[PDB]
């Protein structure tokens, strides 16, 4: 069994996200355009952090 | 009847489309793909998993020196040292204080956890499509699964649907393809008998049952020390437990096209690639004769209120006058714009509301309601949020279905410079002729 990260605080923005995190632990967050070109990205967030993808 | 089409590749988004038979009441199919998989043929490379170096009890010679035996094993590498004094708890262990030899050997096997943890090589090479799809036919839904090779047909409510070949190629998976559990990565693995030390693949199993492992991780025997009775060797760590360290991140995590990875068989599922040619073919029994059906007459539409959102932003209200109670198939004759019934009730000198979804913002477009068509008008507004969390309804935008109604400003400008291009024209002309006549 393995734990689940707490709901971020998404906030919208002209072709953008916002999001908010609170992690507990080191969590990995990773996000990919679901097109031709995926565009990977990856980063572990530690503590507080926000985010404009 | 045979009815022959192409929707979209695209997984949850509902596509109408007309079963237009001349002299019966037209027919509307909306389906909607419920997942498409892609399932590549595997063929099996080599297992890789931990090694497991085997180090018997080294044996020291007594007032003597021994040989080196040689014995063909996965990396069998032997040693001896000479001088050595070996202290066990009780005292020394051999007699005189010189001439003893220690004889070191070791070589390395397939550890016990190959069975559980291990990594496997394949290559895939064809991919043979599957898909899940809910049609509505004649007001119902039915869901059916079939293969999208073009080859299966699957007979729903007497009408029988054949689906695929998929119009693109397209797989996440490259040639060379290496699982783990559940994750599937795109990697160059080298070949059987090519392994390096330290890296993925210095450990080579045929298949997890073989017994000619292919091992090469450098085993290099050292000397023991200061009377000490172990065997010390230098290794190259395992290059399997290296790798899980350092995977990266799977398939599933980067492929493109929103692909969404399985295993147990591997599959790519839900890519958003190309189109898929789908078949229908349905009875002659199934149609209703034109004077049968409801004949809507006296048709108008008015579009109160429109907004080119992803989801279902119009709103059509179209008055009819019709001969009979019953129901009738409504059908956008526009592909730039959608429109969500499939069918309605008619009855009397009514009106009837449709929603649709359009990304013009002059909304211009011919809905047709049981054979009578009628012309919509409206001026689309756009949306406040800025994002959704689902896909577009819509057909994209393109050149021509474009500038709104208010791109009069590009034909007035044309026209003017095209005006004053003419006039140009005509003087020059009119100089030229009365230069040429006058000689
Ligand atoms: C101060 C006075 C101002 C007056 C005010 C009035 C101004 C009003 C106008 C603004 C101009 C309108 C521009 C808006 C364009 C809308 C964008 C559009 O609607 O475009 C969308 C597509 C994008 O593609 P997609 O990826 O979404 O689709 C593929 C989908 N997938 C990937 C699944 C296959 O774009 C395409 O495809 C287009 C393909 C062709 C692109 C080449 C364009 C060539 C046009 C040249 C114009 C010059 C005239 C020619 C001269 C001839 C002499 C008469
Ligand atoms: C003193 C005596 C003077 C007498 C006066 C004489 C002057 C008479 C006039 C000349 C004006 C003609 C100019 C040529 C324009 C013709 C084009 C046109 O007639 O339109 C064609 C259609 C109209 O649609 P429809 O409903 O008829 O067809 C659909 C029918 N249904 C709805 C039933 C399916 O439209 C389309 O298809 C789209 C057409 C292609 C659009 C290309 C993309 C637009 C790009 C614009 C870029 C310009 C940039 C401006 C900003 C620059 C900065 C200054």
């Amino acid at each position: 069994r393995v734990p689940k990260a707490r709901n971020p605080t998404v906030t919208y923005g002209k072709n953008q996200v916002i999001m908010l995190l609170y992690p507990d632990h080191p969590t990995l967050l990773s996000y990919r355009n679901m097109g031709e070109e995926p565009n990977y990205q990856e980063e572990w967030v530690t503590h507080k952090k926000e985010i404009r993808l | 009847y045979e009815h022959v089409t192409v929707i979209p590749n695209t997984v949850g988004v509902p596509y109408k489309t007309l079963v237009n038979r001349p002299g019966y009441s037209p027919m509307v199919l909306e389906m909607e793909l419920l997942s498409v998989t892609l399932e590549p043929t595997l063929s099996l490379d080599y297992i890789t998993c931990e090694y497991k170096t085997v180090i018997p009890s080294p044996y020291v010679k007594c007032c003597g020196t021994a040989e080196c035996k040689d014995k063909s094993l996965p990396d069998y590498s032997c040693k001896v040292f000479t001088g050595v004094y070996p202290f066990m708890w009780g005292g020394a262990y051999c007699f005189c204080d010189t001439e003893n030899t220690q004889l070191s050997e070791a070589h390395v096997e397939k550890s016990e956890s190959c069975k559980t943890e291990f990594a496997s090589a394949y290559r895939a090479h064809t991919a043979s499509a599957s898909a899940k799809l809910r049609v509505l036919y004649q007001g119902n839904n039915v869901t059916v699964s079939a293969y999208a090779n073009g080859d299966h047909a699957v007979t729903v409510k007497d009408a029988k649907f054949i689906v695929g070949p998929m119009s693109s190629a397209w797989t996440p998976f490259d040639n060379k393809i290496v699982v783990y559990k559940g994750d599937v990565y795109n990697m160059d693995y080298p070949p059987f008998g090519a392994g390096r030390p330290g890296q993925f693949g210095d450990i080579q199993s045929r298949t997890p049952e073989s017994e000619d492992v292919y091992a090469n991780t450098q085993l290099v025997l050292q000397r023991p020390s200061a009377g000490t009775v172990h065997v010390p060797y230098s290794q190259a760590p395992s290059g399997f437990k290296y790798w899980l360290k350092e995977r990266g991140a799977s398939l599933q995590h980067t492929a493109p096209f929103g692909c969404q990875i399985a295993t147990n068989p591997v599959r790519a599922m839900n890519c958003a690639v190309g189109n898929m040619p789908i078949s229908i073919d349905i009875p002659d029994a199934a149609f209703t004769r034109v004077v049968d059906a409801p004949s809507l007459t006296d048709m108008s539409c008015e579009v109160p209120a429109c907004t080119h959102s992803s989801d279902f932003g119009g709103v059509a209200i179209i008055k009819y006058a019709a001969s009979k109670k019953g129901k009738c198939a409504v059908h956008s004759m526009t592909n730039a714009v959608t429109i969500r019934e499939a069918e309605i009730e008619v009855e009397g000198n009514s009106q009837l509301q449709i929603s649709f979804s359009t990304a013009l913002a002059s909304a211009e477009f011919r809905v047709q309601v049981c054979s009578t068509q009628v012309h919509c008008a409206a001026e689309c507004h756009p949306p406040k949020d800025h994002i959704v969390n689902y896909p577009a309804s819509h057909t994209t935008l393109g050149v021509q279905d474009i500038s709104v109604t208010a791109m009069s400003w590009v034909q007035k400008i044309t026209g003017g410079v095209g005006l004053v291009v003419a006039v140009a024209a005509l003087i020059l002309i009119v100089v030229l002729c009365v230069s040429f006549s006058r000689h």
